């Protein structure tokens, strides 16, 4: 028996033998009977009905044809018959198949073009080494014990179903809360007879070393350096007195304010996702974020109901979510 | 045992627990006879009780106790207020903690749980112990049947959230959100029914299987009706987070969603309900046991009506097409 | 025909750590600033212990709790171990005939 | 063997120290501990002011 | 017995003293723990001069 | 007195977190003496036959 007809007319399930034919049905819902019929000895193919309606969108468009209609010709039925056996050979779903094309291509059609030896030769033009990529990552992926769904998302191949919460709005009120309470610097603060030989406050906050609202700046650490050692060259840089003792003391105070800023937003975010306070601070780095800035949008905003958040946060929380997950699922 | 248990009750209760006049009589409270006041207005029994507070999904008891007094007016004065709060929320605390521990202590239950519990009994710890001084018996014979019938009515109760694996957070919603719980008539709630233990069954069940945490359950709920009223009875456009969320809950297809809320018929198209929610998974069940589209289920469910021939043929042919889908992703 | 059983899901669980706080403002007392440090350091102090105290006797008791469910769960295993040993009885039976 | 499981489960059930001890103690200091936050805390309001 | 032992896991997890409570507990007493330091340490200070 | 205290409590939380840990991790023995079992029916039914 020939390979086609074996693929379809394995056995008799209806009354009429699947044919090949020229003309079209309205794939996209078929309510005509002989279109239906016709899709569903299609489906037929192995593959659920659902996933047919992500496959067929993708195949007309790529062929080129009227968006809501597919035709009875070999074009459609190897373009359906690649997309589906390709990722089959590997074992992994024609959905997920899709999600990898994106990866490798930022297009998910991609296996339902047809081949091509394009003398703009391109990295998104061969088949073959295409297909060879495909292989080799899916190996990485299992040798990994990871999943294509949880890659792209974390990837940001496709976004996370999220919601504001009202837990979140109790969680910002909370940090404002206890950041008002006594860990935010005050100008007082400075106000010692040792401390008589400048207005500290107000300095070390024209420079770059303090917000006024009672927070720290930030400060990117470096792999040989530790966070008093630099608070020290950054007193050293400003340069206002050479005394020892009153640097000592205003380096004192920076650090154990910092400390317990920082300690306060790492075990919030501890408790809400999971993670360690030992981490917290460069995974918001990672992030690309910072305790100073997170903090001063807090105290900028305080939103008090769900409808009040700042999308920014709002972002802010869904881009830590991911990096969680992340972290987690790596041994990091 | 019963007599000893009241006795021992009322006996604690007037052991400083019970509130008194002087209890206000402070300089700082100089500026009006707060207890008398308080007793006149529905806040205070003169006894030393605080009256009940029906509670609510999204606020706290300080929360409704400050609307009271402001709803009162008495004073402007945010420190008084303040104190009279603090007065009144220790002493009903100590109140209840009482009530709860000795509940507890009987029947083998949490003091967690005792308050919700007695309110879903449909009573409170208010009435409870104001009964309680009103008739302090003192032998067998002297009990009144209506604490009498308190006591049986509660053993019933602790039976059942004892076989049933019942919780504080549920029984919080059931005694707030009757209709998230698809409540068909909240007027029915003065007694159990098998409606609400049949609903209590496949919420259980639906629980315990969920794919993530039930507080994403309790968010995902409550956005999705309470978007049809803090916008007038709108918000429609939510479906599709709705759909998409569910969808992760349950593992499945927010086009399967989509699809189901449109058959239902639904405006919005948004599982508001348990009973919608029992009703889509059941639907999930069936779809994984068959592969059969979920529109062609529903549509099935119209078949018995023998109304016409291209009808029964559209769905023989899908239910044979999804067979051999079936038999295909069962045997090979 | 057989297939393999998948691993039950596990999951982390959030835990809610904000406060909420209320000013407070009371008139002058009798009483100088330091007999009230001592005397409230005093109470203080003993608020702490009696604290303390409680929580000891919570994990005490949840560890008999736990104690007893565990055997009182072991017990019905030999309700099988009956059945099977029963049974080995009755084969033994049938071998002689 | 099963029959000494369940005997061993009712001795340890009989030894003096038990939950109810614990739950009896833990309702009395409960009362006692709210009682004492209340006061204390009063004084420490006037120590403030 | 599987069953046995995945109650009974769920049955550990509700324990009333739980991993949450001494989450909770020593976030609390970090934050007062660290600023007790502080304070404490400048009084020192004082006292050494 | 609080450093020592807070100790304590974290001695506690990794305990726990062991114990969490372990039991969590043996619940999947049972997968494979699930499948072992029931090979061995399957067996004894060919032996019938």
């Amino acid at each position: 028996i020939a390979f086609f007809d074996r693929i379809f007319n394995r056995e008799q399930l209806f009354d009429q033998p699947f044919i090949l034919d020229g003309g079209s049905f309205t794939y996209l819902d078929a309510k005509g009977s002989d279109a239906k019929s016709v899709k569903q000895l299609c489906a037929g193919l192995n593959i659920s009905a659902v996933t047919f309606q992500f496959i067929a969108p993708l195949v007309q468009s790529a062929l080129g044809l009227e968006a809501g209609t597919l035709v009875r010709s070999f074009e459609v039925v190897s373009s359906l018959y690649r997309l589906v056996s390709i990722p089959q050979t590997f074992g992994l779903s024609t959905e997920d198949g899709l999600i990898l094309m994106n990866i490798l291509t930022d297009e998910m059609g991609y296996l339902a073009k047809q081949p091509a030896f394009d003398d703009k030769q391109t990295q998104d033009k061969d088949f073959l080494s295409i297909i060879l990529k495909m292989e080799a990552l899916s190996a990485w992926l299992t040798k990994n014990n990871l999943t294509p769904a949880s890659l792209a998302l974390l990837l940001g191949v496709t976004r996370l179903a999220v919601v504001p919460t009202n837990n979140m709005v109790t969680f910002f009120k909370g940090i404002a809360n206890g950041l008002s309470e006594n860990v935010c610097l005050t100008t007082d603060d400075f106000q010692r007879q040792e401390l008589e030989g400048a207005d500290w406050w107000t300095l070390l906050s024209t420079n770059q070393v303090i917000d006024d609202m009672g927070l720290v700046l930030d400060i990117h650490p470096v792999w040989g350096k530790s966070d008093e050692e630099m608070l020290m060259e950054k007193i050293q840089s400003i340069g206002v007195s050479n005394d020892n003792n009153t640097l000592s003391i205003i380096v004192q105070i920076l650090i154990q304010a910092k400390n317990a800023q920082e300690n306060l937003l790492s075990q919030t975010i501890s408790a809400e996702y999971g993670v360690e306070r030992s981490v917290v601070p460069l995974q918001l780095r990672w992030l690309g974020s910072n305790v100073y800035s997170v903090l001063n949008q807090v105290l900028n905003n305080t939103p008090t109901d769900i409808s009040s958040i700042v999308p920014k946060l709002s972002e802010l929380t869904y881009s830590l979510l991911i990096y969680t997950q992340l972290i987690n699922s790596l041994k990091l | 045992n019963m007599v000893t248990f009241f006795k021992g009750i009322a006996n604690g209760l007037s052991e400083n627990v019970c509130l008194t006049t002087d209890d206000f009589q402070r300089q700082e409270l100089e500026g009006a006879d707060w207890w008398t006041l308080l007793s006149t207005n529905q806040v205070i029994d003169d006894m030393g009780l605080v009256l009940d507070i029906h509670p609510v999904w999204g606020k706290s008891d300080e929360e409704m106790l400050m609307e009271k007094i402001q709803s009162i007016g008495v004073s402007n004065d945010n420190n008084t207020l303040s104190i009279i709060v603090q007065i009144l929320i220790q002493a009903k605390n100590a109140q209840e903690n009482l009530l709860s521990q000795t509940i507890s202590a009987e029947y083998g239950v949490e003091r967690s749980v005792v308050p919700l519990q007695l309110r879903w009994l449909g009573s409170n710890v208010y009435s409870v112990l104001n009964q309680v001084l009103n008739n302090t018996p003192t032998d067998i014979s002297s009990i009144v049947p209506k604490l009498s019938e308190l006591t049986y009515s509660l053993l019933i109760y602790t039976q059942l959230i004892n076989s049933l694996k019942l919780n504080k957070e549920f029984i919080f919603l059931r005694l707030t959100q009757p209709n998230w719980l698809g409540l068909t008539q909240p007027k029915l709630s003065t007694q159990l029914s098998l409606p609400e233990i049949y609903l209590i069954t496949c919420y259980q069940d639906w629980v315990v299987n969920a794919n993530k945490n039930e507080d994403s359950i309790h968010e995902y709920l409550e956005f999705a009706n309470i978007k049809k009223t803090e916008a007038e009875k709108t918000l429609v456009d939510n479906s599709e987070k709705c759909a998409e969320l569910l969808a992760e809950i349950l593992a499945w297809d927010a086009g399967e969603i989509l699809k189901a809320a449109s058959l239902l018929g639904l405006n919005p198209p948004q599982a508001t309900n348990v009973f919608e929610i029992d009703w889509i998974r059941r639907l999930q069940t069936l779809s994984e046991k068959t592969m059969i589209s979920t529109e062609y289920l529903w549509q099935m469910g119209d078949l018995t009506e023998n109304s016409e021939f291209s009808l029964k043929e559209g769905v023989g042919e899908a239910v044979m097409a999804a067979l051999k889908a079936q038999g295909d992703s069962d045997n090979v | 025909s057989i297939s393999p059983r998948g691993l039950m899901k596990q999951r982390y669980q959030r835990v809610v750590t904000a406060r909420n706080a209320s000013k407070m403002n009371f008139k002058v007392p009798n009483y100088r600033f330091e007999p009230m440090l001592n005397r409230s350091k005093s109470g203080v102090e003993t608020l702490i212990q009696f604290g303390s105290t409680l929580l000891s006797l919570l994990e005490r008791k949840d560890s008999l709790s736990f104690d007893a469910y565990q055997m009182i769960q072991s017990g019905d295993l030999y309700r099988f171990s009956i059945d099977l040993q029963q049974q080995d009885i009755d084969i033994n039976k049938a071998s002689l005939e | 063997q099963q029959q000494q499981a369940m005997a061993l489960l009712d001795y340890f059930s009989e030894r003096f120290t038990n939950e109810s001890l614990y739950t009896w103690l833990i309702s009395q200091l409960s009362s006692l501990y709210l009682q004492a936050y209340d006061a204390v805390l009063s004084l420490c309001l006037s120590a403030e002011a």
